């Protein structure tokens, strides 16, 4: 439980990153 | 008999169901099989002296 | 009985999936 | 009366260099402008550049002296190398050996000149290109904090050791040591004000950038035009913030908010740092007499122990 | 004895009062200006 | 006619398509009901009205439930249960780490759990309501993205890290001046959180956020009420620093730096709890990377 | 009309629900009743 | 607004009057139930003591 | 106190299986400290590393204090709040700070 | 319509689901019943 | 709205009346089931004691 | 008209509710009454 | 604004007057209840002592 | 025509999936069933 | 002209001032002279 | 007209109120008077 | 997009392979690289 | 105007003030002169 | 054209220089050869 | 022309200077030569 649950929560922190990354990729793709 | 003809009739939309299913099971199998391997090969933390 | 039940519920998941995907893939 | 081409493409001192402007390309795709453009060299940029170069050169060759002149130990310890101010003994004196704070005093003096002449450059180029001098005064607030850290708080404490040690790890160490020496900076109330203004700075920056990028389709980003007549993007921005939180700003007010939140960050920080050493030696002890410290009779310390 | 020190008060509470009050007043005037009538592009046309 | 401008300047009309329009007109033109997230999902937004200036959606009502209940639970735990009467000395503490992840109404720390759950409901409802209102105004989803960065910073501190640690007492107490005690004790437990690299990145982006905010407020205020060709600020920003990011670029960088600061920050506190116990010990590998192990003598060896 | 009837209904119903939840939680946490093992 | 009494015609629509009647009767029923619940909880454990 | 335990110092306490070549301050525990740094046993220890609000010391003494305190962090892996309430370091809340005073006097 | 039937249905159903979940979670966390090993 | 009684014609559409009837009958069935569940849980373990 | 009647109603009602909650909380936390197990 | 007395006609709409009457009567009832509650709480436990 | 059948299907299916996931996770975390470890 | 006289003057004067300060700083910190009590 | 009269009134009134509060709090915290329990 | 699925699958496979190799090597279970 | 007189005045005056402050600071901190009780 | 020749030249030359420096460092720090008093 | 001659000159000269400095510093710090008291 320690490492499985810990890594699932880690992946949620990185998921939180994800939206901003989508914003940057949006800017790049839509500015061609 | 469907309400999402653009999702269940068209090959591109019909394919999206299989794509989503396969991606969900691929991610779940990824995580589950990793943690299985890790917990079976990793030794138990050495018993306290 | 837990391994029995987990296998049972995964096969019910799979058979459900074959059934309704068969309908969608009709 | 202001030639925008002449201010960009004059030559020499009181002119620009790198005048054939390059294009970065990815900066144009991601940020919308990729021209590096010419950069001005105007007798204040020169003082700034050469005094900063003197400062950095002193610091770097003292890093070299500290690693026994070994350029690998240099690269390995570069981030924990630092040129520390003179120790507490002989604290304000400048007759300190070069290795024990002698290099720090010279480098810090040249850095002072560099930041002051950079302020002068900001001011003179704002006047030369026709814009207001708001950036020079914002830098002056930042410099108020800076000169408290390096000049005014070491003085009035009696020792140069109160100042940071010119290093990648030394500034973090300095912040730790100063909060530890004066109790707990969390109970420094002007530190709390400055954190209010810093986190409100980041909150307003994020909100402003996000609002303008969201209303970007209707050219909300052209603030100069929007301040003459508010277009549909600025209207949508105002309505978004009115419906979200019941009040809004226009194209002009929001930048007043921005400027003042950042300036207050710097100013309240300077005040709190100057107060910590000279007037209130202990912030937690002061916080108990101020009744702002929560009683903690029986803390659960299992959380904080491994 | 129940009373914080003069120092405590000055420092924490009148800056607390100033920040709260001043923020509220600045917001009041921010929105008076923002909701006043000035040159906008008519929405029916420009949009 | 005087022709009042958005800045507050009255310019005498000759010395554009603009007309002096009342805000009430702007506000009523842009109402457009029924575009919200709830109206896509259910076919209708249950609350599609405005209460005063505020838009009340489905997620606005959820958010206001969360707000009222969170404020009332906060003040119950700290006026009652603590008896303090002054908000600077009250101590809204989670259940003890002894209790683990389970919650008990009889045990202390129950009203912290309720305040945290209602505050999470309030914050997520605020985020979803921002999505509502951006959908109503045909805007981009950037404001919800930034607020989601900070809401995920809250989720990390009160949900993800306490769950991963497994004790629910690893959430920070909800006390003015006392959550600072938690921040200090967590910062020193994993000693030198300054050496935490995601923490250093977070501080770098916080300082850069305040710097960009000052520079942008300066730039827009400096060209505000002057006869300027809109290229004066660009020339100024190329004379200083030899680069002008442009109008759309400074707002993009604003949004991005703002969000990224707290994103790297929540990565820092989460790692600080679960994977790294000591942030000085973390950097033990650096002097042993094999490219500079061997070269040193005395204190100059490592 | 000073107050839309729908607005008053929403506000009153939400206030009543929030107050019922708050009072239930205060009474249950008080341990004064011996309800749900109190 | 025909169904509304003319006293309350400036305030209540025709449909709003019926929903108001439902709300009033629900509030009255809930009040009776709340009084009964309070009397029962007092007979069980007085909270004022 | 007995709450610590009744553990007593013996040979293996300091030798740990090595007769000679005993190295206090190995390079493992000198990670972010200066390698030349040693515990300042010169000072009178019930108050030797005290630094808070002193006004006759500055960041140099705070740095020496922090070297000693991180040495204690490594020596007992439980970190910095093992014997401190980090909101006030001068406080003797945790009672491992008193055991540490006894141990500083002992070393 | 101020009072659409669809709106009342959505609100009532969501309120009922939220309240059922809340009451289940309060009752399960209370440990007052011995349900799911309590 | 012909299927709707005239008293509720200002409020209920023709289709909304049938869905309302379904909702009412579902609420009544759920109430009966909830009463049965509460009586069973009380006979099992009284929560008021 | 200096004040909309709706504004005065909202402000007065919210002030009264906030004050009732505050006074109830202060009186209950004072332990001066022996209400809800003192 | 006919139902309003001419003294208060500059201030009160026709509908605002009825809602004001409701608010006034509610405030009066709440005041009577508050006085009764205070007398009861004083007879129970005087807070001034 | 109110209540499109498509809408009811989407809402019911999503509610059922969310509830199945929630109940599975609550039951697995309760350790009454011990994440199937037994 | 390729070189402006003002530029050379600024550069030379600033270099001379910086070098005078640096050399004074180095000589005073060396403690080799007994100047200002060394 | 150097100063709007309204501005001077606001500033003077706010300064007087702030100073009255500050002086009251300084005098009460000094414990020099025996006012409100010494 | 097929390119998106390819990128995601390839990156997941590489990350998985690295993670499993590192877990197996650190376990000291197999006699690989003097373990 | 290769050199503006105002520029030379500003630079010279600022240099003189900075140098006076620096020299005063250095001489005071040296403790070589018994100023203000050394 | 997939690759400018200048880009490939820059990348290859920088990679070669970085690798030469890295390998020299690694070999010198290894102490496995008596190079430079090792 | 793949490479401006000025660019190659700048890069080569800077690389040579950096490498000369690096090699001098490595050789001097090695203490392998007895140069400058090594
Ligand atoms: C075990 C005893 C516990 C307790 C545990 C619970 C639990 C557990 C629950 C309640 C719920 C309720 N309890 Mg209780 N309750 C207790 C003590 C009390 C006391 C009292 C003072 O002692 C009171 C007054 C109540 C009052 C109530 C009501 C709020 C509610 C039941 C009626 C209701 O409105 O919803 C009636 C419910 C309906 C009308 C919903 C009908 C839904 C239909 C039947 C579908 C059901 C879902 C179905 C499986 C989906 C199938 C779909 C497929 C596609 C076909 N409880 C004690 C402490 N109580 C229930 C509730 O719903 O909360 C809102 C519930 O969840
Ligand atoms: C005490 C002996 C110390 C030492 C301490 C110093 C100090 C201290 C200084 C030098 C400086 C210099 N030394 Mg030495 N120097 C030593 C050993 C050496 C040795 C040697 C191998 O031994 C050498 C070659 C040098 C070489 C030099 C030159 C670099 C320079 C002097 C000439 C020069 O170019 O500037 C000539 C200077 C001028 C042309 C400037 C003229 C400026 C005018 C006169 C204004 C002066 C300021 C005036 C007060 C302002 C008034 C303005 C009012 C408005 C009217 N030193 C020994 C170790 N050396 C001086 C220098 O300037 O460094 C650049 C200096 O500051
Ligand atoms: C706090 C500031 C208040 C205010 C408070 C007062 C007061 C109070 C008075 C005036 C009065 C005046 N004010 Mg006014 N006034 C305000 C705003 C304004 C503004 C504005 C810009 O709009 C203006 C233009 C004015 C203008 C004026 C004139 C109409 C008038 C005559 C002043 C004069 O001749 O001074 C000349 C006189 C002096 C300057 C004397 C200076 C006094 C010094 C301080 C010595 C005082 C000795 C002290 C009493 C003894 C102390 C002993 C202790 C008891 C131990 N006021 C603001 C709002 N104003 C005066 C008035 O109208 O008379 C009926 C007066 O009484
Ligand atoms: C107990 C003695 C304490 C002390 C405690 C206080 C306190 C406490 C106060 C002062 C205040 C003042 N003291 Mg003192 N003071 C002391 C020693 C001194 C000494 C001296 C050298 O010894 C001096 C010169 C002063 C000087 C002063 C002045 C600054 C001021 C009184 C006149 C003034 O300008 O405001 C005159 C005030 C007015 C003109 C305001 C008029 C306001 C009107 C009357 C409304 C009042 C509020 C009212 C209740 C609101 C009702 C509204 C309803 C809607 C109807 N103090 C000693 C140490 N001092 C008073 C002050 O106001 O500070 C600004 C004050 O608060
Ligand atoms: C006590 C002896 C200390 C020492 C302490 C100081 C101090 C202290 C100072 C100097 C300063 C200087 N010293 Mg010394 N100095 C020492 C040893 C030396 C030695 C030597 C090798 O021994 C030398 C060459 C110097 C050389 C110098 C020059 C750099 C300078 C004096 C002339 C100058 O240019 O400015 C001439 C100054 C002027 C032309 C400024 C004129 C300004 C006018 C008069 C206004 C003055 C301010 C006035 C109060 C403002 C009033 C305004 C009101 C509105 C009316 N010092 C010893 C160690 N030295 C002085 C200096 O200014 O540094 C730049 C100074 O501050
Ligand atoms: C002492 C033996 C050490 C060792 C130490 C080194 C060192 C030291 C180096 C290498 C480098 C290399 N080693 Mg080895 N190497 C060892 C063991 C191995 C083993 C093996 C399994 O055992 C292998 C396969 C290799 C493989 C290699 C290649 C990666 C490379 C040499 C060819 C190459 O591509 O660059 C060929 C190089 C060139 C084509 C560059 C040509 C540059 C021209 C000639 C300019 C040279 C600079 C010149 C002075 C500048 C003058 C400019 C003036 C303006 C005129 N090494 C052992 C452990 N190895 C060399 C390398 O370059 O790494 C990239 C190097 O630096
Ligand atoms: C003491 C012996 C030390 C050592 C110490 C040094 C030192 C010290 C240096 C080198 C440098 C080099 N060494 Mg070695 N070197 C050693 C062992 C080796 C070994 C070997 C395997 O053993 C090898 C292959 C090398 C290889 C090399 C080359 C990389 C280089 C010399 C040629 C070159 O390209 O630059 C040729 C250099 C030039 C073409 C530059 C020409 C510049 C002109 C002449 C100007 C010179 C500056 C002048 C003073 C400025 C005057 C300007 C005025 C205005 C007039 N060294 C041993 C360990 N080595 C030299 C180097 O430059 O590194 C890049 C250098 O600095
Ligand atoms: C819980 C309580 C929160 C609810 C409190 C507000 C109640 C709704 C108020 C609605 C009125 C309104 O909208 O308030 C506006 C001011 O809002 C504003 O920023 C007021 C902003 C209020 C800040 C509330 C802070 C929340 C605190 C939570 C944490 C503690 C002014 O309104 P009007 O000019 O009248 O425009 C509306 C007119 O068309 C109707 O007459
Ligand atoms: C210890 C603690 C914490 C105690 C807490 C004490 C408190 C405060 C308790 C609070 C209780 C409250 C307020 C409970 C609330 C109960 C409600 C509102 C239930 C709603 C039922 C709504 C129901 C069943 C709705 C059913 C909806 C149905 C059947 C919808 C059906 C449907 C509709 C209409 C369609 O589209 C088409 C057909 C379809 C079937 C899909
Ligand atoms: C220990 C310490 C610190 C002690 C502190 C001591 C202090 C300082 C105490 C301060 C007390 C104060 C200031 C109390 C305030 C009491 C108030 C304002 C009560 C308001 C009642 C408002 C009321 C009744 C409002 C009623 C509103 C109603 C009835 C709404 C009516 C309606 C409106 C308007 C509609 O459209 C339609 C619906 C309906 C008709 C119901
Ligand atoms: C722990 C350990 C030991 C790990 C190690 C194990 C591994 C992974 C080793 C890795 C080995 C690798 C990857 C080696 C790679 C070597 C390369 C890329 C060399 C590049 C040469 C590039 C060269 C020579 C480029 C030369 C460029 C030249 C001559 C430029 C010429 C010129 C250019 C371009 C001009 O404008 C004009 C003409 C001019 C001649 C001036
Ligand atoms: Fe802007």
């Amino acid at each position: 439980m320690n490492w499985i649950v810990a890594t699932f929560m880690l992946m949620f922190v990185l998921v939180a990153f994800l939206p901003l990354v989508v914003s940057l990729a949006y800017t790049w793709v839509t500015n061609p | 008999p469907t309400l999402f003809p653009e999702i269940t009739n068209t090959v591109r939309g019909r394919f999206y169901i299989v794509a989503g299913i396969i991606s969900v099971v691929m991610a779940v199998a990824s995580i589950a099989i990793f943690w299985w391997i890790f917990y079976t090969i990793t030794p138990a933390p050495a018993p306290p002296l | 009985m837990a391994p029995f039940l987990m296998a049972f519920f995964t096969i019910v998941l799979i058979v459900a999936t074959l059934y309704f995907l068969s309908m969608i893939m009709s | 009366p202001i030639d925008l081409h002449d201010e960009e493409y004059r030559d020499g001192l009181e002119g620009t260099i790198a005048k054939p402007p390059g294009h970065v390309g990815w900066m144009q795709r991601l940020l919308g402008e990729g021209q590096v453009g010419p950069i001005y060299v105007g007798l204040w940029g020169v003082i700034s550049f050469i005094t900063f170069f003197a400062s950095a050169f002193i610091i770097l060759v003292d890093y070299g002296r500290q690693v026994g002149w070994n350029p690998i130990i240099y690269l390995r310890e570069f981030w924990n190398l630092a040129v520390y101010p003179p120790p507490t003994e002989y604290g304000l004196s400048w007759n300190v050996p070069w290795d024990k704070g002698g290099a720090w005093l010279a480098a810090t003096f040249f850095l002072h000149i560099s930041v002051l002449t950079w302020w002068a450059r900001l001011y003179t180029r704002a006047k030369a290109t026709g814009v207001g001098t708001q950036l020079a005064w914002g830098f002056a607030s930042a410099l108020s904090l800076y000169f408290v850290i390096y000049l005014f708080h070491p003085l009035a404490l009696g020792n140069w050791s109160a100042a940071p040690g010119h290093g990648f790890r030394a500034i973090l160490d300095w912040t730790n040591y100063v909060s530890i020496h004066w109790g707990n900076f969390y109970y420094n109330p002007f530190h709390m004000l400055s954190i209010f203004f810093l986190l409100g700075s980041t909150l307003l920056l994020a909100m402003h950038g996000a609002t303008i990028v969201a209303t970007s389709k209707w050219k909300s980003e052209m603030e100069f035009t929007e301040m003459m007549a508010e277009g549909p993007g600025t209207q949508r921005a105002q309505l978004f913030w009115r419906w979200v939180m019941g009040w809004n700003a226009n194209s002009y007010n929001i930048h007043i908010w921005a400027w003042w939140f950042a300036a207050f960050t710097a100013i309240t920080g300077a005040i709190g740092l100057f107060l910590s050493g000279t007037l209130v030696p202990d912030w937690y002890a002061w916080g108990e007499t101020a009744k702002i410290v929560a009683p903690w009779p029986n803390p659960d310390w299992a959380q904080y122990v491994f | 004895s129940p009373w914080p020190v003069w120092s405590g008060y000055a420092l924490c509470f009148v800056p607390l009062a100033a920040v709260i009050l001043g923020f509220i007043i600045a917001a009041r005037f921010t929105d008076k200006q923002a909701t006043s009538a000035y040159l906008r592009l008519d929405p029916a046309k420009a949009n | 006619r005087a022709l009042p401008l958005p800045s507050g300047e009255t310019l005498p009309a000759e010395a554009a398509s603009a007309e002096v329009i009342p805000f009430s007109i702007i506000e009523e033109f842009y109402k457009r009901p029924g575009k919200t997230l709830a109206a896509r999902f259910f076919g209708v937004d249950p609350f599609d009205f405005w209460i005063g200036r505020f838009y009340v959606g489905l997620f606005g009502a959820i958010s206001i439930i969360g707000i009222i209940l969170g404020v009332a639970f906060y003040l119950y735990e700290g006026v009652v249960n603590e008896g303090t009467l002054n908000i600077l000395a009250m101590r809204i503490e989670p259940p003890p780490v002894s209790q683990g992840l389970n919650v008990d109404p009889a045990q202390p720390g129950f009203f912290w759990f309720l305040t945290m759950v209602a505050a999470t409901i309030a914050f997520v409802g605020w985020l979803l309501r921002q999505i509502d209102i951006s959908l109503k105004l045909d805007m981009g989803m950037e404001v919800p993205i930034a607020f989601g960065a900070v809401v995920s910073s809250w989720i990390t501190l009160q949900w993800l890290r306490p769950i991963a640690m497994g004790a629910w007492g690893h959430g920070f107490p909800l006390g003015i001046t006392h959550h600072l005690d938690w921040v200090s004790n967590i910062g020193y437990q994993y000693y030198n959180f300054f050496y935490n690299p995601f923490h250093a990145i977070g501080i770098t982006l916080l300082f850069a956020s305040t710097l960009f905010l000052h520079m942008h407020g300066s730039a827009v205020l400096s060209e505000a009420k002057r006869n300027i060709s809109d290229q004066n600020i660009h020339v100024f920003w190329r004379n200083i620093l030899g680069y002008s990011i442009g109008e759309i670029g400074i707002h993009r960088v604003a949004f991005w730096t703002g969000a990224a600061s707290v994103l790297f920050s929540n990565l820092c506190i989460f790692l600080s709890g679960t994977f790294v116990k000591d942030w000085n010990a973390f950097w033990g590998f650096w002097d042993k990377m094999p490219i500079w192990n061997g070269v040193g003598q005395g204190a100059l060896v490592a | 009309r000073p107050f839309e009837f729908r607005t008053s209904v929403v506000v009153s119903t939400l206030l009543g629900l929030v107050m019922a939840l708050l009072i239930h939680f205060v009474v249950l946490s008080s341990g004064a009743f011996n309800w749900l093992r109190a | 607004n025909d169904l509304v009494p003319d006293q309350w015609k400036p305030l209540f629509n025709n449909a709003q009057w019926l929903v108001h009647d439902i709300v009033v009767k629900t509030i009255y029923g809930g009040l009776i139930i709340a009084v009964i619940a309070h009397v029962l909880c007092w007979a069980w454990t007085p909270w004022i003591r | 106190p007995a709450s610590v335990g009744g553990y007593q110092i013996t040979c293996a306490t300091c030798h740990n299986g090595k007769a000679a070549g005993l190295e206090p301050y190995p390079i493992e525990i000198m990670n972010t400290l200066p390698n030349d740094w040693r515990l300042p046993l010169e000072l009178d220890y019930p108050g030797g590393l005290v630094v808070t609000g002193r006004k006759d010391v500055s960041n140099h003494e705070v740095e020496q204090n922090q070297f000693a305190m991180y040495h204690m962090n490594v020596s007992m892996g439980q970190g910095c709040t093992f014997c401190h309430n980090a909101r006030y370091f001068p406080s003797y809340e945790i009672a491992q700070k008193n055991h540490s005073i006894i141990m500083l006097q002992m070393t």
